[PDB]
């Protein structure tokens, strides 16, 4: 069968998983004890000072601001349960496109799945295409030039979406290995911005992979239904069922093609 | 209250010494139409059973059923017509839920059997064809007939 | 106030209220 | 005391089939309550079949039935093959399922029996797994009839697996 | 009253001994349909 | 014949009626009842604490402030007939082209 | 007939995708209204309306 998305997003699940998350993961979990020994050692320390010496608002102020750090870090330090943010991302792919809009029963199906059994399809009729130009030794290479269409028109579509899809997987997988050093940056003023910029991508990539996995899902998979209704018999057109393989290819690759300004520009207009 | 005087005896359990099963002494009408028509052969009236079998059946089910009448091995060439089979149902026991269990037999002319159907209703169809066969839109969704070991 | 808030509720509210087959195979009987 | 809490022991009046003669309630209760090798035979095949076999669809049947005719170390046996992350429920779940003959039982004793039986897996996908063949050894007693609609019409002979193995043959 | 509980209620049953049988508004429309139709056809084995 | 727009078009409306329309409708149909009876029992509350409390213009302020509020959430919940303007928006497309 | 089958499978499918991205926006854009006809409520969040 076509099996070319499924194996790729797990490779570049992998690839992400055991660089971006696992150093987080482990780097956390190295600094855990240390810090939160630290922290400790250091509220009272000051708290001492500040009772004997120091300038001090006792309860009000320095409770406050103790509880406001300590929120802080162990939200930011909550960031060492990296594997079940991963796992979130992997499973809402599949889950929003399965069957949010598509409005069929789910078998538990995903994404790579779900486009490599549509271009498995479109690669079936390109080599019953092709198998028809064996036939016919000469005044066969037409059926090669159907074929050629055929292909070409499976290929492109797919690789768009499932290259948008790896570009969204691969940016989420970055944004949330760097985001202690970014939560990090809200303790002080002038670095809030670098904070404010890195949600606005997470928004943006978070977008990106929601619309790219629902729509892609609806366009591919009526696309893989129409493609596996072709046939070479005598009773439909070859001219039709070609013209309505490319027309359907080039709407999917144009609407499709729309969606990144609109991610972009949705992330932009929430002001962040 | 609790003398009641009322008082209630049991079920007398009948053992069949031929085959050692036990018997206790408007689904099971369906239930009993489908397995017999399903099951059942004669050249003459098979045309009637087979369309009704498949209106009282889920197209998992209709696809299942069609397969037999398939390949050199279809009752339509095995049977065809020089050997029937007549099918009648001793009795039906719902069991839950869109679940019955169906006992019967059957023979050739030119076996004990125990049904498991899981079903639905899908109401009345919309075709004068189907409405005076199946009004009520029972369907099979699952089907599966065990005979019983070497005698049985 | 609440006579007029009631008369738009109750409309509200009014728009509130207000808003199987069989398989497909070869043929059952066939030539013998 | 007085209450009518535990009524009359279900009694089975055994009807033979080529004389007609009617048996009575027994100590068959504290002893095997199935009686005779075609009796016999049918329990053990009812209880493999349904115990090995699955269906989504009718599993719950399969499964109440099987702990109906199993006792208590046998019932907990059957129950964690639906449990954890390799349980039937999530393996075969609604994908796959499992259809199960048996081919011959004999009985060999006192309480036991051999069933020869064999079993495949069929899936969504409209394919079938090459057979397997299997056996199961069984030890068995009758427990009497049941006290409950629930369980008479479903088990009236009290028949239960004390002890169960089934190895590929 | 209870010492002397109600004469043991009489118990009997009849075994069938060929069968071993133990023993102690749109509804006419479908009922009439089946009716007609076994009713005119014949054949000798149904 | 050839028929390949109409079956798409068919069943992508389907598929936008069934997952962004009917969950709208759903959600503001379910919500309108409470949510009315609540700004209704919230303006008279507010309307006596007020009067017997923090300080407020009744004639001007409360009425006319309770009145934009009124008139925005009666256009917002009168996205609840969301069926009427999908199907304006089908009617459009065919009637101009 | 390759580049007549282009030409025109070119053509209708831009249009026709460019008709289908219109539609599809406007719907969403229309079942999200009243969360933005709300908008206008409190002044901070104006702009989103």
């Amino acid at each position: 069968a076509f099996e070319l998305f499924t194996p790729l997003f797990n490779k570049i699940d992998q690839t992400t998983a055991t660089y971006v998350t696992d150093i987080s993961s482990r780097a956390i979990a190295a600094i855990t004890p240390v810090v939160s020994v630290g922290l400790t050692l250091g509220f009272i320390t000051y708290g001492w000072l500040i009772i004997r010496g120091a300038v001090e608002m006792p309860v009000a102020e320095f409770l406050n601001r103790c509880l406001r750090i300590g929120i802080i870090v162990s939200i930011a330090l909550a960031g060492g349960l990296y594997q079940g943010e991963i796992a979130n991302a992997i499973t809402t792919v599949p889950d929003e496109l399965a069957s949010a809009l598509l409005g069929n029963p789910t078998q538990g199906a995903s994404a790579a799945a779900l486009v490599d059994q549509s271009a498995q399809q479109g690669f079936d009729r390109a080599s019953e295409a092709f198998e028809e130009a064996g036939f016919f030794s000469s005044d066969g290479l037409l059926y090669g030039l159907f074929g050629i269409i055929i292909l070409l028109a499976t290929g492109l579509l797919a690789a768009i979406g499932g290259a948008f899809l790896l570009l969204a997987k691969i940016a989420l997988a970055l944004l949330a290995g760097l985001g202690p050093l970014f939560i990090l940056a809200l303790i002080w003023q002038p670095t809030h911005r670098f904070f404010d910029q890195w949600a606005q991508q997470v928004l943006n990539y978070g977008l990106l992979i929601v619309l790219f996995a629902a729509v892609f899902g609806l366009l591919m998979q009526i696309f893989g239904s129409y493609m596996a209704d072709l046939r070479f018999d005598g009773a439909q057109n070859v001219a039709y069922a070609i013209g309505g393989s490319v027309i359907l290819s080039i709407v999917s690759i144009v609407l499709l093609m729309q969606l990144p300004s609109i991610a972009s520009g949705l992330a932009g207009g929430i002001g962040l | 209250v609790g003398f009641s005087q009322p008082a209630p005896a049991p079920l007398v359990l009948r053992v069949d010494n031929a085959t050692g099963a036990v018997d206790v002494v408007v689904d099971t009408y369906w239930l009993n139409q489908y397995v017999l028509n399903r099951e059942a052969y004669d050249y003459n009236t098979i045309q009637m059973n087979y369309d009704t079998t498949a209106l009282l059946s889920a197209p998992a089910v209709q696809q299942d059923y069609y397969k037999l009448f398939d390949g050199s091995n279809a009752r339509d060439r095995v049977l065809g017509n020089k050997a029937r089979i007549t099918v009648r149902v001793r009795s039906i026991q719902p069991n839950g839920r869109g679940q019955a269990t169906v006992r019967f037999t059957t023979q050739q002319h030119n076996q004990h059997q125990i049904a498991t159907i899981g079903y639905t209703y899908i109401g009345a169809p919309m075709r004068s064809s189907d409405r005076l066969l199946n009004p009520l839109g029972f369907q099979v969704t699952s089907y599966r007939a065990d005979p019983e070991i070497l005698n049985n | 106030l609440l006579c007029v808030i009631a008369v738009v509720l109750v409309t509200l509210s009014y728009k509130a209220y207000k808003v199987q087959v069989i398989p497909g195979y070869t043929p059952r009987p066939i030539r013998p | 005391v007085g209450f009518s809490q535990p009524a009359p022991a279900p009694l089975v009046l055994r009807v033979d089939n080529a004389t007609g003669a009617v048996d009575v309630v027994t100590t068959l209760r504290e002893h095997e309550s199935s009686y005779g090798e075609v009796v016999d035979t049918y329990w053990l095949n009812q209880y493999v079949l349904n115990r090995e076999a699955y269906d989504y669809n009718t599993i719950q049947m399969n499964y109440d039935t099987t702990a109906l005719l199993s006792a208590p170390a046998v019932q907990q046996d059957y129950y964690k093959l639906f449990d954890g992350s390799n349980a039937r429920d999530r393996v075969l779940g609604n994908k796959a399922r499992i259809t199960v003959r048996v081919r011959s039982i004999q009985p060999n004793g006192r309480g036991q029996a051999t069933v020869r039986f064999t079993t495949q897996q069929h899936n969504s996908n409209g394919t079938v797994e090459a057979p397997q063949h299997q056996i199961a050894t069984i030890g068995y007693t009758y427990i009497g009839a049941p006290m409950r609609s629930s369980d008479r019409l479903l088990n009236p002979l009290g028949f239960q697996v004390t002890s169960y193995r089934a190895d590929p043959e």
